[PDB]
Formats: structure tokens, C-alpha cells, sequence
């Protein structure tokens, strides 16, 4: 009734639990924490997964796909978040439901990785609802009268991670809030025409994909260098949701998150994973520190979708080729503001204060004129010209910044034309 | 269906005394902040009862979990506080109705009858008072630290909720706070946590009929001929002031380009909308005077001013060549809703804001500077707008200009001629 998994780290999460649905179960089996000083108790856990039993319960009509739950108990501090299954038979609701087990406090760390989390945990039930036939084999019906056993392997090692993975954010302890530009523009100049030739590639690939990728270099301090540069170009809430990786931490590619890290590439060629790179948000670079190059995968939202649905079921592309001159502004002379003061973190901000509010007016005006029938926007000719938008290298990005808020908005401009 | 379902499953068996949890959908995409209003005179002496609000989309409270349940988190601790305060001040009222009791309790029992009754009864009329004073405690406690009328107790406490009207401000400003859509208002969140930082670009520059005064301003560019320098000498300024006929529309179309003033800063506006000529002044940068008086400080001040006549058409500064003010404004544009085109407006002038930023800073440009002292470092600022990216030297002017208004902050904290065509 319990499976020990220590974590690499200091101060992991709580257990999780995997209750049955006969008659309702208060748990089953219950995953285990790092070998501990202190837990909360079983009995204590059981309840709490018994709890959501009668909530769950609680559903009519039980579903058409897996959804969620979410809890939060002030008694017995502890923060859950459940799902509901879609039963063998659809209607009768065989939901056994799971969730890892939260401590109290830890709800703001939580909540923006709280798409991250239903992510990890639905692709597990994706793989669970099967229902397990491999657990419909070649049996006596003794055998045939099996749930205790044969389930939990393929739902214990896919479930390994997420610990980990929720541990690894304190241990890469991706800056929270605030930094002193430790990254790389406090230096006065590169001066360069690779490096600097460089740094503007990558930044602009950096925005006109919304999640940036590994900084996959081999120094793990001038890698460190670079994913806390590129991220001072993202949201506070996305302060977090990136990874300053650290040196050989075993730690791979983790679709949800959209800043990430390894080091040194496996010592040798190694696979993206290629199945989880479509996994993640967005399309994403692949910034070097050893070349020194840039790669970026297909535009955001009319190509990954259709990629997504090559691959989705069946269970390095393109440089850099815009120049913003916005960004070649930007850069060029946040460097002549005699760094070192507080000057440039302003400067970017206003920066970037310009393109969420330039995000926000073609928010509004593609949302002015009225969507109907045979009525797509069609006016991107005149949306280029009208709203400061000719510079291809510009227009994408603040197109780009579009589904960060819309993430409709892409497929409403593009799904017709491509 | 149409709502109804403020309680039709937004109600948890309990599951905790101030607990806070959700729910999934289907069409509801619901939270609950489960509150229950324990009531003695009612079953368990408990009464789970919980007032939140329910949106769609499982998104816009998922993400926006905090203030929502850190309001709902002051909104419905209030109303506790209010009932309890009704019901617990009257529980010693019926504590003195049942107090009544004793009083003739004792004059019944052992009086002439010499104790006739049992009487364990009164076991009963003394044992009340004891729980319900010990209850109170608990109350007072609970409070600063930690059949019809059964259903009818619920009145009071829906009534209570009428009188100590906070409950029912909360929710009337909460079902303020949110809206439709969260990405409009997710912006302001953006839009606003950026801002803390960076604060000098507030002053220089303009940051509730801002619907009508964008669409006027819309309806004016769009449609009216040699507004293009207006913009450009109300930009730059230094003055300017606007006659007409009737005084219905100057109203209606200064507040229109109202939005591209320069405010000097930590003040309200510098538009004084109009007033009477005596005209002695740097204090107010757009007049209207509605007007052979005025004729003359029309020329006595041949510098720093403009005109209008709706009558028939005319101004005083009408010479730009550069491309900034067409961006600014461009006569054939497609902006529609006017208030869109006040944020395509908006987003510029940052930008124009940025330059201006640029120039004031770069601790190389200054009286310190390389070359040599006359006027070569004069020369050498130019050399700074061939990174500055100037339009033409008629916007030199305007990004001179808010050095005056940022150099001015920093400190304080330490010629032109003139056209005009129908």
C-alpha cells in the first residue's frame, strides 16, 4: 500500500494517491515521498483520497474526456489536484482518479505550474485509458476474478518524474522574482560581429516563438549566462515556468516548461526527444553557447497544430531568417545607456511595455472587426501599414505575443490562408 | 441552461470549516469558497451556506486563483462577521428570556408546595444556562481569534447580510473587478506590473468619456484637412489655443485631441479648456477663448500660439515635412473603433517616450564628452540621432523638447515662423 521513490533534491512534494472506484475505495496505492525526516500520515492521505471519492461521486453523467479537479483544505493543510476518468464503458463512472499531494504554502509555487502539472498527469491517464488490455491477457478467470499489480508498473515509472520534475524547479531554483542583470548585459559591449551578430539572432528568435529552448552549451556558468539574459524578456509569471540548469543534475528535455537547460548535449549526438519537443507550448529555438547558433521550428500556431496532429495520435529546422529593426534598435543601444546602473532593466522595460501594448491595440483591432462567415480579417495588407507593422521581422512577433493572450488569435489570421 | 446554479452543486459537503476548493463542468467551470454560518437555534448547531460567484472557461479563475480567492477570502470572512454579530448578541437575549425562567423557576419550586414537583426539570432550566454561557465564550473567542423557522433562521442571516452592507459591497465591487474575458484584463495586470519599475516615462507623458474622447479625435484626423500640423504643434507646442462660433463643439473636440499633450507631470492635465482674455501665460499649454481685443495678443504673441475658425478653415503653424506624425496620425487610416485608434495613439507616443528616453541618458552626451567643449559636442548629439533614428529635423524639436520635461523632473528632485492655408 505504499511504493518508497527517494528525490534528489531537499524539499520535494507530498505523496500522491491512485484510488480505485466496486465499491469506492479510499486508496489503493499511494506513490511515497524522498526518505524523509517528517510525512503526513497515511491514514491521514487515505482519508484525503477517500475525500475526494464522495466529491468525485458527486458527478452525473460522467464525462466524454478526462477532467479535472482541484482542492485546497485549510484543515489539514494540504493543496490536491484530482482528475476524473472516463470510465471502461464511458457512462458507468469506473473513475479511480489521482492526484499529488501538496503541502500548505505551496500553492504560489504551484499555480503557474499548475498547467504544467495537468499536462504530466493527463497524458498519464491518455496512456492508462487503454483500459490496460495488457491486463486482459491470456488468464484463468482466477486471474481474470489483478488491478493491485499489473497496473502500477506503467503508472509507476511514468509518474516517477512529475516528483522530480516539481522538485527540480527548487533545485535549477529558476530566479523567482528579481535579478541584478547577472545575465549578459550588464557587460559595456560585446563588440563583435559574431557574438553580437549572435545575441541579436538569438533574442529575436527568442520572441517571435514564445518559449525559448535549451541553452544547450557546455561551460554551465556561460550557459547560466544566457537563459537568465533571454528571459528578462518574459512575463514575471514566466519568472518561473524556465530552468537554470545545472551541472550534470540527470535532468532531460520536459515538454511543459518553455525555458529549459541541459549540458554538454549526452556527450555526443542525442535525441530532442523529438516526440517531446511537439509536447511543449510552442515551437522553441535551439540556442547554442558552443557554436554559437540558432535554430527555430515552424510558425507557432498554423504548423504545429498540423504537426500536432500528425504525431499526436499516433500513440533544428530553420536559422533565424528575419531582422527586426525594433529588436536591432533595442539591442544596439541598450548597451550605449552606460551600463552598470539601473539604466537598461527600465529601458526594456519600456521596451517591452511598448509591445504588449502594440500586442494589445492588434488585440483590439483584429477583435474590432466582426467575425462571421466568409468574414476573415483579410486586411492584413492594410493591418502592416496601419499599425507600424512593415518589418517582417517585427509583424510576427507581435503576432507572437498575440497567442500568449489569444491563443486562438494565430489560427483565426492563418488557419484560411495556410 | 439560464443561471441558476449559485448553489445547485457550488456547495461542498462541508469538507472543512473555511475551506476553499473548486469544481469542474459541461458548462459550469465553477469555484466555491465554502463558508458555513453555524447557527444554534438550527440542526448541529451548524449551517454550511456559501455565497461565491461562477464564470466559464475552468481559465479565468484557475490562473487568476489568488486575488479572486483573496478577495472572496475578504468578502465572505465580512458577512461572518456580521450575523455572528446579530447572533451572538441575541443568543444572551434569549439566554435573558430563558434567565426569565429561573426567576419564576425559583418562586414556583419550594414556595408553599414545598417542592411538590420532582423537580428535575429544573436540572434542565440550569443546565442551559451553563452550555449557552460556555458558547458565548466560544463565540467571542471565534471571534477575534480562529420548523419554519429553521429554514427562516436563514432569513436573518440572509437579512443581517442587508444591513452590515460590506458583504454586499464586496460582491457588487467583485462582480466589478472581473469580466467578460480575462485577457483584456489580463493585459492591465501586465500593463500595470510593468509600470512599477519604470516611472520617468509616466510623468512626461498622458498615461471616463475616453471612449467618446478617442472617437472624436478619429472622427477629426480622419476627415479633416491640415489637422496633420495641429498634432504636430500640439506636440511640440510650446502653446496653442482654439476659437470658434458656437462653444458646443470646441468641448466636444478638445477633449478629442486632449490625448496628445504633454503633461508636465505628478498633475492632472495642463488643458485648461477655455476661460476668459486676459491672457498672461508656462502654466497652460491649450485654451480654447471661444472669440479687436483678442486680435491683438493674437500678434503681440505672433510666437507660441495657433488658431481655428470653423467658420472658415485656418491655423498658424502648418510646417512638417517629417514621418513621425504620420505615424502618429495618417489620413488614410483604417482605425475604426476610435478607441482603438486612442491606444494606437497610446503605444506610439511610448515609443516617441523611448527615443526621448535615449537622449536624456548615455552618460556621453552630456557637458562630459569627448571631443571638445564649444559646440562640436553639439555637433557630436547629432551623430546620436543617427542612432536615435529621427525622422527629419523638424523632429529634433520634439525629442529636444522632452529633455526640457525630463531634465526639468531630475532637476527639481536634485524664432519659428508660421503659415496657414483655408
Amino acid at each position: 500500500a505504499k511504493t518508497e521513490i527517494a528525490l534528489s533534491g531537499k524539499s520535494p512534494l507530498l505523496a500522491a494517491t491512485f484510488a480505485y472506484w466496486i465499491l469506492g475505495p479510499r486508496v489503493r496505492h499511494i506513490w511515497a515521498p524522498k526518505t524523509e525526516q517528517v510525512l503526513l500520515s497515511d491514514g491521514e492521505i487515505t482519508f484525503l483520497a477517500n475525500h475526494t471519492l464522495n466529491g468525485e461521486i458527486l458527478r452525473n453523467a460522467e464525462s466524454g474526456a478526462i477532467d479535472v479537479k482541484f482542492f485546497v483544505l485549510s484543515e489539514k493543510g494540504v493543496i490536491i489536484v484530482s482528475l476524473i476518468f472516463d470510465g471502461n464503458w464511458n457512462g458507468d463512472r469506473s473513475t479511480y482518479g489521482l492526484s499529488i499531494i501538496l503541502p500548505q504554502t505551496e500553492l504560489s509555487f504551484y499555480l503557474p505550474l499548475h498547467r504544467v502539472c495537468v499536462d504530466r498527469l493527463t497524458h498519464i491517464i491518455r496512456k492508462g485509458r487503454i483500459w490496460m488490455h495488457k491486463e486482459r491477457q491470456e488468464n484463468v478467470q482466477k486471474i481474470i476474478l489483478d488491478q493491485g499489480q499489473s497496473i502500477i508498473p506503467m503508472l509507476t515509472g511514468e509518474v516517477i518524474p512529475v516528483m522530480e520534475l516539481l522538485s527540480s524547479m527548487k533545485s535549477h531554483s529558476v530566479p523567482e522574482e528579481i535579478d541584478i542583470a547577472d545575465t549578459v548585459l550588464n557587460d559595456d559591449d560585446i563588440g563583435d560581429s559574431c557574438h553580437e551578430g549572435f545575441l541579436l539572432n538569438a533574442i529575436s528568435s527568442h520572441l517571435q516563438t514564445c518559449g525559448c529552448s535549451v541553452v544547450v552549451g557546455s561551460s554551465a556558468e556561460k550557459v547560466n549566462k544566457i537563459v537568465r539574459t533571454l528571459c528578462l524578456f518574459l512575463t514575471p509569471a514566466e519568472r518561473k515556468c524556465s530552468r537554470l540548469c545545472e551541472a550534470e543534475s540527470s535532468f532531460k528535455y520536459e515538454s511543459g516548461l518553455f525555458v529549459q537547460g541541459l549540458l554538454k548535449d549526452s556527450t555526443g549526438s542525442f535525441v530532442l526527444p523529438f516526440r517531446q519537443v511537439m509536447y511543449a507550448p510552442y515551437p522553441t529555438t535551439h540556442i547554442d553557447v558552443d557554436v554559437n547558433t540558432v535554430k527555430q521550428m515552424p510558425p507557432c500556431h498554423e504548423h504545429i497544430y498540423n504537426q500536432r496532429r500528425y504525431m499526436r495520435s499516433e500513440l533544428i529546422f530553420q536559422d533565424v531568417l528575419h531582422r527586426d529593426t525594433l529588436v536591432k534598435a533595442f539591442l544596439d543601444q541598450v548597451f550605449q545607456l552606460k551600463p552598470g546602473l539601473s539604466l537598461r532593466s527600465t529601458f526594456l522595460a519600456q521596451f517591452l511595455l511598448v509591445l504588449h501594448r502594440k500586442a494589445l491595440t492588434l488585440i483590439k483591432y483584429i477583435e474590432d472587426d466582426t467575425q462571421k462567415g466568409k468574414k476573415p480579417f483579410k486586411s492584413l495588407r492594410n493591418l502592416k501599414i496601419d499599425l507600424d507593422l512593415t518589418a517582417e521581422g517585427d509583424l510576427n512577433i507581435i503576432m507572437a505575443l498575440a497567442e500568449k493572450i489569444k491563443p486562438g488569435l494565430h489560427s483565426f489570421i492563418f488557419g484560411r490562408p495556410f | 441552461s439560464v443561471d441558476y446554479q449559485a448553489s445547485f452543486v457550488g456547495h461542498p459537503p462541508g469538507s472543512a470549516y473555511p475551506k476553499l476548493n473548486f469544481v469542474e463542468d459541461e458548462g459550469a467551470f465553477a469555484y466555491v469558497h465554502h463558508l458555513t454560518l453555524y447557527d444554534l437555534e438550527a440542526r448541529g448547531f451548524v449551517r454550511p451556506f456559501c455565497m461565491a460567484y461562477i464564470s466559464a472557461d475552468q481559465h479565468k479563475i484557475m490562473q487568476q486563483f489568488q486575488e479572486l480567492s483573496a478577495e472572496f477570502s475578504r468578502a465572505s470572512e465580512c458577512l461572518k462577521t456580521g450575523n455572528r454579530k446579530a447572533f451572538a448578541g441575541e443568543l444572551e437575549k434569549k439566554l435573558k428570556d430563558l434567565d426569565y425562567t429561573r426567576t419564576v423557576l425559583h418562586t414556583e419550586t419550594e414556595i408553599q408546595k414545598k417542592a411538590n414537583d420532582k423537580g428535575f426539570y429544573s436540572s434542565q432550566a440550569i443546565e442551559k444556562a451553563n452550555e449557552l454561557a460556555s458558547v458565548e465564550k466560544s463565540i467571542i473567542e471565534h471571534q477575534d481569534l480562529l420548523c419554519f423557522d429553521k429554514k427562516l433562521k436563514t432569513l436573518e442571516e440572509l437579512c443581517d447580510t442587508e444591513y452590515f452592507t460590506q458583504t454586499l459591497a464586496q460582491l457588487s465591487h467583485i462582480e466589478h473587478m472581473f469580466r467578460g474575458d480575462l485577457c483584456y484584463l489580463l493585459t492591465s495586470q501586465i500593463d500595470r506590473a510593468l509600470l512599477k519599475q519604470q516611472h520617468i516615462t509616466n510623468f512626461l507623458f498622458e498615461d471616463r468619456h475616453k471612449k467618446r474622447a478617442g472617437q472624436n479625435a478619429l472622427k477629426f484626423i480622419r476627415q479633416y484637412p491640415f489637422a496633420h500640423p495641429a498634432i504636430y504643434s500640439l506636440l511640440s507646442g510650446r502653446t496653442l489655443v482654439v476659437l470658434g462660433e458656437d462653444e458646443a463643439i470646441v468641448r466636444k473636440l478638445v477633449t478629442a485631441l486632449a490625448i496628445f499633450v504633454p503633461s508636465y507631470g505628478c498633475y492632472a492635465k495642463p488643458v485648461k479648456h477655455w476661460a476668459s482674455s486676459p491672457l498672461h501665460i508656462q502654466k497652460w499649454k491649450l485654451i480654447g477663448l471661444q472669440r479687436a481685443g483678442t486680435l491683438h495678443a493674437l500678434s503681440r504673441y505672433s510666437r507660441y500660439t495657433s488658431i481655428l475658425d470653423l467658420d472658415n478653415k485656418t491655423l498658424r503653424c502648418p510646417l512638417y515635412r517629417g514621418t513621425l506624425v504620420p505615424r502618429l496620425a495618417d489620413h488614410r487610416t483604417q482605425i475604426k473603433r476610435g478607441s482603438t485608434y486612442y491606444l494606437h495613439v497610446q503605444s506610439m507616443l511610448t515609443q516617441l517616450c523611448s527615443k526621448a528616453f535615449l537622449y536624456t541618458f548615455c552618460h556621453h552626451l552630456h557637458l562630459p564628452t569627448h571631443d571638445k567643449e564649444t559646440e562640436e559636442l553639439v555637433a557630436s548629439r547629432q551623430m546620436s540621432f543617427l542612432k536615435l533614428t529621427l525622422g527629419l529635423v523638424n523632429e529634433d524639436v520634439r525629442v529636444v523638447q522632452y529633455l526640457a520635461e525630463l531634465l526639468k523632473l531630475h532637476y527639481m528632485q536634485e524664432y519659428v515662423p508660421s503659415f496657414l492655408y483655408k
